[PDB]
This record gives structure tokens, sequence and C-alpha cells, in this order.
RNA sequence: UAUCUGGUUGAUCCUGCCAGUAGUCAUAUGCUUGUCUCAAAGAUUAAGCCAUGCAUGUCUAAGUAUAAGCAAUUUAUACAGUGAAACUGCGAAUGGCUCAUUAAAUCAGUUAUCGUUUAUUUGAUAGUUCCUUUACUACAUGGUAUAACUGUGGUAAUUCUAGAGCUAAUACAUGCUUAAAAUCUCGACCCUUUGGAAGAGAUGUAUUUAUUAGAUAAAAAAUCAAUGUCUUCGGACUCUUUGAUGAUUCAUAAUAACUUUUCGAAUCGCAUGGCCUUGUGCUGGCGAUGGUUCAUUCAAAUUUCUGCCCUAUCAACUUUCGAUGGUAGGAUAGUGGCCUACCAUGGUUUCAACGGGUAACGGGGAAUAAGGGUUCGAUUCCGGAGAGGGAGCCUGAGAAACGGC
RNA sequence: UUGGCCGGUCGGAUUUCCAACGGGGCCUUUCCUUCUGGCUAACCUUGAGUCCUUGUGGCUCUUGGCGAACCAGGACUUUUACUUUGAAAAAAUUAGAGUGUUCAAAGCAGGCGUAUUGCUCGAAUAUAUUAGCAUGGAAUAAUAGAAUAGGACGUUUGGUUC
RNA sequence: UCGGCACCUUACGAGAAAUCAAAGUCUUUGGGUUCUGGGGGGAGUAUGGUCGCAAGGCUGAAACUUAAAGGAAUUGACGGA
RNA sequence: GCCCGUCGCUAGUACCGAUUGAAUGGCUUAGUGAGGCCUCAGGAUCUGCUUAGAGAAGGGGGCAACUCCAUCUCAGAGCGGAGAAUUUGGACAAACUUGGUCAUUUAGAGGAACUAAAAGUCGUAACAAGGUUUCCGUAGGUGAACCUGCGGAAGGAUCAU
RNA sequence: GUAACUUCGGGAUAAGGAUUGGCUCUAAGGGUCGGGUACGAUCAACUUAGAACUGGUACGGACAAGGGGAAUCUGACUGU
């Protein structure tokens, strides 16, 4: 023990990163950055897991050293480097733009963007709190920190990040009819709105949430990300919406498209 | 807890940072310092028009309850401003898909808001450790009646 | 894969165990052994002892190069490439190995930090540096004091080092220049009073204390320090800024100070632009590396609730060397009998405390299983403990560390 | 929800034509602790008009509209057990979907062309108890309530505090 | 008719049977609850505690040994029946 | 027929037992008490100023307003810093010595048993009315199985006047 | 702090182990005085506990004053 830790054993990691079992003994332990390190991939997971352009954790490095992939519009040479959700990833050869989001299955999809969307990010304010000499900042989910906010945008919220200056675009609001990305548990990549929020003063509030499908799931709010209004979506959403296709529904698409 | 020897002490006994200007008279002659704990558990008028001090009482003094609030019978009444109190419970084993009784004994500091006695339904609520053991601050008194005014002795 | 069978009798029917029967990711051992895949392996017994060798070092355009090194430069007479050594920084607190202690202890699930510390990461963040301004010192840039090194040595011997002489910094120690306004306090210059003023200082951020604000049920009024800044001198003044949390003495901000005064860049690489007082004048980009605080991330510490094997040939245990609580202090990173001082007499137990045993680390889990159970888990993951035994400590964000003392 | 019969698709959409389950409401003497202000009720109340060929399956600026179709405070709370549902629950293991590791133990691969500028599916889910959190029920098993009435109900006294 | 000590007959049932209206309502196994047993010996022994003036009482082992001990009934055999 | 013991052969297992028997692990009254830390001191050195005394060196506008920052030979009345050995006092506390106590293991002359176990000797106590009906509690007596008193039971050899 | 054993009364001061001076203090522990048809004057005593400071670590400073333990025999004991 007598400190921090510096490896991660193969078998420890998030599941969500579907690293194999043989073929290597440790996982990437995921470095200190913006997202927590089970909520979070690291970039040679993206670069050789999901991507497939490096065979091995050493040809990240000889990406990484080339200044290619960056995360939020800077460089991040770190081969740990802990991109988490909503980061948008940018690479210039192959001008590829990929936005970190939950698929459905409660993985990381490979997401292609365009530069638009590229130019900014969501996130949830974590905390609204006067800062020294007055100064008001919120703490949104990477741990960014931003000064002079909208005096209207509280905790649970969603803000959009200019992400070239750091700045709040826009906000949306909490409230009910807006859609909730669900960020963390066995409901993870599953999208719907609202039904209501239920308080529990105490510990732990719970939003009930309904897709397209009008299935009732019942989320703990420090899961909950809202992204946008009854419909229209501030970012591109992935191959899937988050409706969760039930396992025979599951085999009944799978088997559609197999005899074409 | 407004008068009958509040202080009885080697140190002076205030509540911390509360001034009370001599010069100014204002016409209560001390400022009392209270909050609410929160979760519905309300501020007793004792406390307020109470002039105990108490630097580990929920209402007046400088504990924060949270975490886990508890239901219990106080036992034992025989320390100052603390109690003990029963946590029965049932506790469950698979092969005789059966009960039994078990319980745990819980230290509880009592503020002198309250009149506790032992026999009473407690409700308390975790704090900070007060001492080797204690974690738990009485919130609320859940004693109504006793069935004690039909015992003594008649015409 | 919900199965029984042999054994008591002259014979029978039982109770009943013995024996057979089948697994074992369960060890050893005997015999035998051709192919391919797969692969536990000094746990038990002795956490008993250890020869030898290795297991932790690290250099980018980007802290320091006069190697008396090499290549042999690219106005390159400050250097220019490469770089042994050494200084500086970082790491060495991860890994790995083992299971000896350890029976509400660890551990498992579940709370808490509104009870704290946190290198690194990431995001933000610093016009104030003047002692007592009308007693400022280079900022076109401060100082000594050292390694490596040269040379002279001791010891049989150690990753021992001595004396002398050199020399750098992102090491060490000093120390400035980057507006302008407000607002206070002081202040040479108010006649018959709801009668002011150049100037002089201070006001960044750390520290530590005290005090203040951090608000709120909707509206109306006539008296008494109060013409509370009510203008035809009563033409009732038409007026609330304040984030967060379930909850605060929270965040924050202010007033008076306080300090063996912390920080606020005496640092490095590349590119060499542009402007007009052509002076090697003024502004100038992309970084690197430091730095204060607040959040973040990796953590750490303590923590709520509940749960563990056998034993009463263990029924009372704890309280002089804290037991249980209160009050105050010290210590801590902080809560807290953590310790100290004083005061009270508590706290636990037949719902098994206290004690004793364990060839006991805990859990995920494993073997067998109709169902329920029974037994194992030292061991590929997770948490704990330990490096022969104990005890203490330095450094560092992190260790009571052992390939440190 | 079994479907259920135009069988017109040479025994293959459909639907009150219904019966049995499974729920939600309303009323019968029938709690829903509660006043606040943003809803302005499937509008308790229907000025103005039903240009559709006859029904009990298809609407407007409305006469101040039980402002009661959910957001934060109380004159605000009898407590459990039980059971359902759901989060949160490390992976590996176990059960188990997919997939010719040549089979299998395994593994999480793989599959498909025009193989020339390459297209594409996955890596599910269950269980994971006991304790804790929320949640629907209110049988069963407790507990409590008014008997010396210190009882419950009252929108138009406000006293030593507020 | 209430309660009791028993009995008689049958055996629905129960049991291995002898027998039993309880010893039944028991693989169609759950009314409530206390104590005890786990093949025979060693052995109610050793040791420890405890009680008693003591005799002894209560609690109470293990090593080791053993393939049967036992229960009920049948047929025989034998009886100084 | 079966069967009980006394005594005897061989082998094994535990029990009591002088020996304050021995060994490991504790845990603990006490005494001594290393080392590091903190602390009261200390000051070998190893320096930077500066002198009211020669320190052979202008007082940092200037050698008339008692006002303008000012250094070598040595003692220093002026200081100021770093500071090693050593030392006081604490608190943590290794370890040693001694006693008490707990638990486990191990040695012991000998004593008191049990078993293998069927076989030797002696009687025949039980099983038949087993030749004195048996068994239970208790007491006493006996080579001994046992015998006898007292109370019980029927598992009696009597379900019956 | 205290064992075996015990006739349960003892063994027992078992065995063992710490402290003790001086000075300056602190804290308890009394008596007499009194009410309306929320009170302290006054006097006196030596016990006990605690603290600091102090010293060639001395201190029951002379005096006074048990050695103790494990066994065996023997008589119960006090007594003669
Ligand atoms: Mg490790
Ligand atoms: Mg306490
Ligand atoms: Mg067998
Ligand atoms: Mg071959
Ligand atoms: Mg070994
Ligand atoms: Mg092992
Ligand atoms: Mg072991
Ligand atoms: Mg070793
Ligand atoms: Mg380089
Ligand atoms: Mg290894
Ligand atoms: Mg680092
Ligand atoms: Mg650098
Ligand atoms: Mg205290
Ligand atoms: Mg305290
Ligand atoms: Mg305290
Ligand atoms: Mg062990
Ligand atoms: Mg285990
Ligand atoms: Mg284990
Ligand atoms: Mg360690
Ligand atoms: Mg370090
Ligand atoms: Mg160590
Ligand atoms: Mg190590
Ligand atoms: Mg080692
Ligand atoms: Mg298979
Ligand atoms: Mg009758
Ligand atoms: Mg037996
Ligand atoms: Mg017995
Ligand atoms: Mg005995
Ligand atoms: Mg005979
Ligand atoms: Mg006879
Ligand atoms: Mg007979
Ligand atoms: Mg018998
Ligand atoms: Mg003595
Ligand atoms: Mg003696
Ligand atoms: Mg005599
Ligand atoms: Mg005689
Ligand atoms: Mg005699
Ligand atoms: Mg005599």
């Amino acid at each position: 023990a007598r400190g921090p830790k510096k490896h991660l054993k193969r078998l420890a990691a998030p599941h969500h990163w579907l690293l194999d079992k043989l073929s290597g003994c440790y996982a990437p332990r995921p470095s200190a950055g913006p997202h927590k390190l089970r909520e979070s991939l690291p970039l040679i997971v993206f670069l050789r897991n999901r991507l497939k352009y490096a065979l091995n954790g050493r040809e990240v490095k000889a990406i990484l050293m080339q200044r290619h992939v960056k995360v939020d519009g800077k460089v991040r040479t770190d081969t740990t480097y802990p991109a988490g959700f909503m980061d948008v990833i940018t690479l210039d050869a192959t001008n590829e733009n990929f936005r970190l989001v939950y698929d459905v299955k409660g993985r990381f999809a490979v997401h292609r963007i365009t530069d638009e969307e590229a130019s900014y990010k969501l996130g949830k304010v974590k905390k609204v709190q006067l800062g020294k000499k007055g100064v008001p900042y919120v703490v949104t989910h990477d741990g960014r920190t931003i000064r002079y906010p909208d005096p209207n945008i509280k905790v649970n919220d969603t803000v959009k990040i200019d992400l070239a200056s750091g700045k709040i675009t826009d906000f949306i609001k909490f409230d009910a009819g807006k859609l909730v990305y669900v960020t963390g548990g066995r409901n993870l990549g599953r999208i719907g709105t609202i039904v209501h929020k239920e308080r529990h003063d105490g510990g732990f509030d719970l939003v009930h949430i309904k897709d397209s499908l009008d299935n009732t799931f019942v989320t703990r709010l420090n899961n909950v990300f809202v992204i946008g209004e009854q419909g229209k979506p501030y970012i591109s959403l992935p191959k899937g919406k988050g409706i969760k296709l039930s396992i025979a529904e599951e085999r009944d698409r799978r088997r559609a498209q197999q005899g074409l | 807890s407004t008068e009958l020897t509040v202080q009885s002490e080697r140190a002076f006994q205030k509540q911390p940072h509360i001034f009370n200007n001599p010069k100014v008279k204002t016409s209560k002659r001390t400022k009392r310092w209270y909050k609410n704990a929160g979760l519905g558990f309300k501020t007793p008028k004792t406390a307020i028009e109470g002039s105990y001090i108490d630097k580990k009482c929920p209402f007046t003094g400088l504990v924060s309850i949270r975490g886990k609030i508890l239901t219990g019978t106080v036992v034992s009444t025989k320390m100052h401003r603390t109690i003990v109190i029963r946590r029965a419970y049932l506790h469950y084993i698979p092969k005789y898909n059966r009960y039994e009784k078990r319980h745990k004994n819980v230290p509880v500091h009592v503020s002198p808001a309250f009149r506790v006695q032992v026999g009473d339904i407690v409700t308390v609520g975790q704090c900070r450790p007060i001492s080797k053991t204690v974690r738990f601050n009485v919130v609320k008194v859940s004693a109504a009646a006793g069935k004690a005014n039909k015992q003594f002795a008649k015409f």
C-alpha cells in the first residue's frame, strides 16, 4: 500500500473497455485527469481496441508523440490519458472527430462527429460556488472550472462549453421533459428525458425516465446528464439512440439482417 | 435549561464566536445561536429559550447531523448528557429459515434540550465521533404517553 | 445425478453401525505412458536458515557541461552537435512475495468527512512587492558556496573518505521594476452651525485572532434620543444587493491588526517578426519548467449499519499505567480518552460478554449436491498484515519503509 | 391478455362477437395531515355556429370558471416485521445468447465483396441473497391511541417569550 | 352429562413385532414447547470445577479396542417348570 | 449349552506419581534501561559586517546650521548568522534481570487400570423355579464371581377368589 | 501484590515491589450563632489526600525494628 497505486491489474479493469483476459497481464491504468478512473477511457484503449489504428501500446506512443490526437482541442500526448464522457477526440490526419458517448450496452461508442459539433462539448454542472475575490465559478463533469456563469445555472444542469475559449455558450436547465443521458450503472447509455424527479432529502436523489418506446427506468440523479430538449439533441447520438432493445428484440434484428 | 447552573465548570461555558456586546443594550442580554439540523427535525423551543451550551448539541452546538438516522429505546440515562439506546432486531439464519432476536447497544449524546428517560423510543442521527464510542445525537424524542397517569395512589 | 448393496440369526423382522460405491480445481505415492492443446507448482512441515548473480533507475530542441572526451564550427571569441561524471529534479511508498499475527479486529456489502491531508493530472487563478514616504537598493538581471574535476593521502578491508585548490544552476540565499481609480484613517485653511479641505498613509495574497454581513409572511400607521439627507423648508421619501446545502459558525466578502512574511517567474528551447526617435530603441509568437489558492483526478485516513469457526471442564468482565462519560487544553492532517489535568460512576454480559483454542488472514469464490444443506478458500482478482523478532526515526505529497537508517 | 372466424393472402393482417384472468377509478355513512402560488381542471358552470344527406364511435376568440391534471414550508406525521418492484451493486468464476478454436477444453472472436483503394455484427442477460436506500400492498404477526379524560374537532380574543 | 383410576371388544390407523383409542391423526412428513440419544466397550472412568461432615452427588472426557452388541417375534432344543 | 469373575501369560494404550522435573509461547508487579525523536544548554569552528583604541581607508549633498547610508595590520566595549562534539529534561520504548501466573509440550522409579482375548487354574454368580426368583438404589461383609440387611421394581416363576 | 493447602476461621506482615527529607502551597473533614401573624460574622483541631520547588538521589537518615521459601518427622492447639 503505502501510498498511491501505479498499476491496474487486468480483470480489475472496468469491464466496459472490453479488454481481453489473456495476452497480457496488466491493464492500462487511467492517469489522473478530468474523469474518474472507472468512468474514463485511456487513449491506448481508444486507438488500439476501439479504432484498431495501433497494434501495440507502443504505436499509441508513436501516435501521441507526433501531436496527432487532441482531446478537447489540446494534444494530450499521454498514452493513458483519461478521456471520458463528452470528450471530443480529434485526429488531424484521417480528419476524424469522435465524441466519447455511451452505446446502450454500457460501453464507449466509436462515434464519429463533424467539425461544427467537434468545436464544442457539453458538461454537467457539478457545483456552483463563489470562488475567492467573490468570483462565481461552476464545475463541470470533466472538472473544468469556468468563471462568471449565468446566475440561473444551478447544480445538475448542463452547460455548452465553447471548447476553444472554455466558455459557457448556453445552458440547458434541469427540468422535466429534457433528454437525460444516463451515465452510470446498468442503465448506462439510455436516453428518454423524464417522468419526474423524486427528492429524498438526505441523499441519493432518484430520477424517473421514459424513453421513445415508453419504457420507464428509475435512475439516481448523479447518473443523469441532460443533453437537450424534447427531441433535438445537442450532440449527435450514437447508432441506436439509447433505446434498450431487449434480447428477444435484439435477436430479431440480427436475424433480420443476416439473411439480407 | 434557561436557569439552574449553566456555569459549574473550570472554564467559561459559552458558545464560540457569539459576541455579547456590553455597550449596546439589546433587550435579550445574551445572543443565542441555533440552527435546524435538517430533515424535518424541529429545533425545540427549550433549546431556543433555554440557555445550556452543549458544544455537541445538534441545534445550538457545532455538530452537524448527517448519515444514518436510527431509532431505539433508551435503557440507561446514568451518564451526563449521554444515553445508550437498544436497537432490537431479528437476524435470519437461512438453514433453519427462521429468525433470532439480536440487539446492539448504541451510546448516543443527548442534548439538554430534551428530557429523556429509560424506556423511551427515541430518534437519533449520526454525526462526527463525539467520544470514543458516541456517534449519534438525539434529534427527536418519540415518547408520547408512557401509561404513567393511571398508576399512583388513589383516594 | 431424488437408486443403494454385503455383514449379527437355525431362520425372520428391526434398531444399528462396520464395509463396499462415486466425485474432489485434493494432496502424497506405486505401476505404466505414443500424439496435440492447456499449465498448478517449497502453502501445509520450518514467516526456519541462507552462498552466489540479478531484481530501481531515470535526459528531452527545452535546469547545470571548459571531460585536459568524441565529432571536429556554421557572424557562432560566451556556448551551440554528441555527451562520461556530478549537481538539480523525479522515482525509489508501485510492483512482486508470503499468510505469521489477527475472531466485530481485518474483511464484505453499505454510510460519513458539514471530522481531514493530498505530489502528480486537469481546469481556473496573482497591475498592489514603498522599512513608519514626504530615510527605496542593479532589474539591460544580486551574492557566496559547492559537486564533478586537478593534485596530495590513510586503512588488510566497505558503494570509506581526509586536507588543499577550481566552477555552474530551475540547487542555496537575497531582491525590484508592470497602470488607474475609489474607500477609509490622519490631517495647516467652517459663527450665531441638517456649515470642508489640497495633502499624507493604508487597503494583492498566504498566516493567526477578534468582530461584521452572508437576508426574508403580505401589507398600514401616530407619539418619545432621530428634520433618520420630508426640496414652495411638514407640498409623510416615490426605496432591498445577497450564491449554496436536507442542515451550519459553509463558500465568499468586509473591518482592526498580527507574522523568525509564504507566494506574486534573477529560469530554458525554437522562430526571428513587425513599428519608428535606426537605437543592436519599443512592442512580439509558439512552447518548456516552476509557482499561490480553489475545485478536479489518483489516492489516503478515520467512519455508520449488519454479518464470522469451536468452547460455560470460561458467568461475570473493564475502572492503580482510561475503564464509560463531561469540561478545557495538548497533539494531530484533522474527529476522538488520542493523551494530559479536573469532575462524575459509568460501559459490557445467558440475545454468551469477559476468557481459552484455531494445523484462523477476510472476501470474490471451490468441491459435492433433487431440494435444503455439508465442507474447503495459503493460492492468478480485491482488501489487510509482514519483510528474523521487537522498538524508534530521517527524507519525502506519500513509509513508522526494510533490495532506508 | 387466448384469440376467434371479410379468410378475399392455393390452413397464413382483423376486430367488444365475446368468456376468463390482471389493474385502475367513482358511489354506497367511506382520509385525501395542510393553508399558501405558478397549473387555470378528461372545463362541477356552455354568449356565438352543428356548410358533413338520417345514430349513443369525429371542434372555436368561452359567463368572474371546487384556480386542487406537481413544483417548496406547516396548526405534520404509531412504529416495525413481511412481500413485490427498482436502483446501487468489481471483474474473473458460475448459469447462459452468439461464433466450425478443424472438434473440444477454451477464447471473445468474427463475418461478408468487387480482396483495387474495404463494408459490417458483437463482446448480451439472469442469479449474485442476509444488511442498507427508495418503492406498491395492508392479509398475517406484533406495537400505540379517549377512562381520574391532561381526549378529538372549531377559518371573526392573541396574555410572562416569539 | 362433567372429571378421574382403569378395563373390555375391534383395529380404522400405528409399529420391526410384542402391543397401543394412544404408542393414532407421520414420505399425503409442520398445533406449541422442554429435556435426552447417535454402534458396542473403555466409562458414569480420568481430569477440572462444583456440592456434601463423609459416603458420595451433579457436570463429565479422550487415547485405545471392537464387527458386531442389542430389540421383538418363529422353529427347535433343554428346564433340579 | 452358554457364561461371570479371581489369579497367571505376552503386547499395547492412556491415568496418578517424589522430582518447587524440564522446554517453548506468553502475559504481567518491579528494577535496570539502549537508541532515535522533541527539548534545556553548549559552542571546536567558519564566517559577514564593523570599531568609539595605531585599527596608517573620503562622514554615502559636503570640509560653519551640533543635518547628508560608508570597510585592511590586533584587543575589541558594537554585532549578526551558520554551527559539530557534548549535555539537561521528557515522551516513545528495544532489551536484560527477577518474581507471579496462564497455556501447550516433554522425562520419570513406581502405583492403579483397560484392551487385544477365544484358549491355562479355581469356584459356578447370571440365563430353566439356573438349582437361594432376577434386577435397581443404598449400607456392610467376602479369594471371588458375589453374600447379607433395608426399600423398590417386574424386564417374574403370578394379568385370577 | 499475595500461592499451595485448609477444619473455610486461616495460611498472611506469605512470597514479592515501589514510596518516605526539607520547604512553599492547594483541597476536603467542625462548633457556636437566625428568620417572614433570594445569609455570613465568630472560634478551634490534627488527620488524610494532592501539587510544585529543592538537594553530592538524601530521607523509618540516630534510635527503634520480621529474614524468607520448599519439604519430612512429631505433639492438635494455649498451657506444664
Ligand atoms: Mg505491494
Ligand atoms: Mg468523552
Ligand atoms: Mg464407509
Ligand atoms: Mg505430428
Ligand atoms: Mg516455506
Ligand atoms: Mg502460496
Ligand atoms: Mg499455515
Ligand atoms: Mg529468511
Ligand atoms: Mg536533446
Ligand atoms: Mg512474480
Ligand atoms: Mg509526476
Ligand atoms: Mg525541463
Ligand atoms: Mg474531554
Ligand atoms: Mg472536549
Ligand atoms: Mg477537546
Ligand atoms: Mg495463521
Ligand atoms: Mg477466505
Ligand atoms: Mg484467502
Ligand atoms: Mg510494512
Ligand atoms: Mg519522492
Ligand atoms: Mg521497519
Ligand atoms: Mg519493500
Ligand atoms: Mg529484503
Ligand atoms: Mg462450448
Ligand atoms: Mg368419563
Ligand atoms: Mg456410541
Ligand atoms: Mg454425569
Ligand atoms: Mg470427581
Ligand atoms: Mg448359578
Ligand atoms: Mg439364583
Ligand atoms: Mg427367570
Ligand atoms: Mg434393558
Ligand atoms: Mg511483605
Ligand atoms: Mg508458608
Ligand atoms: Mg505441645
Ligand atoms: Mg504424648
Ligand atoms: Mg490425633
Ligand atoms: Mg506451648
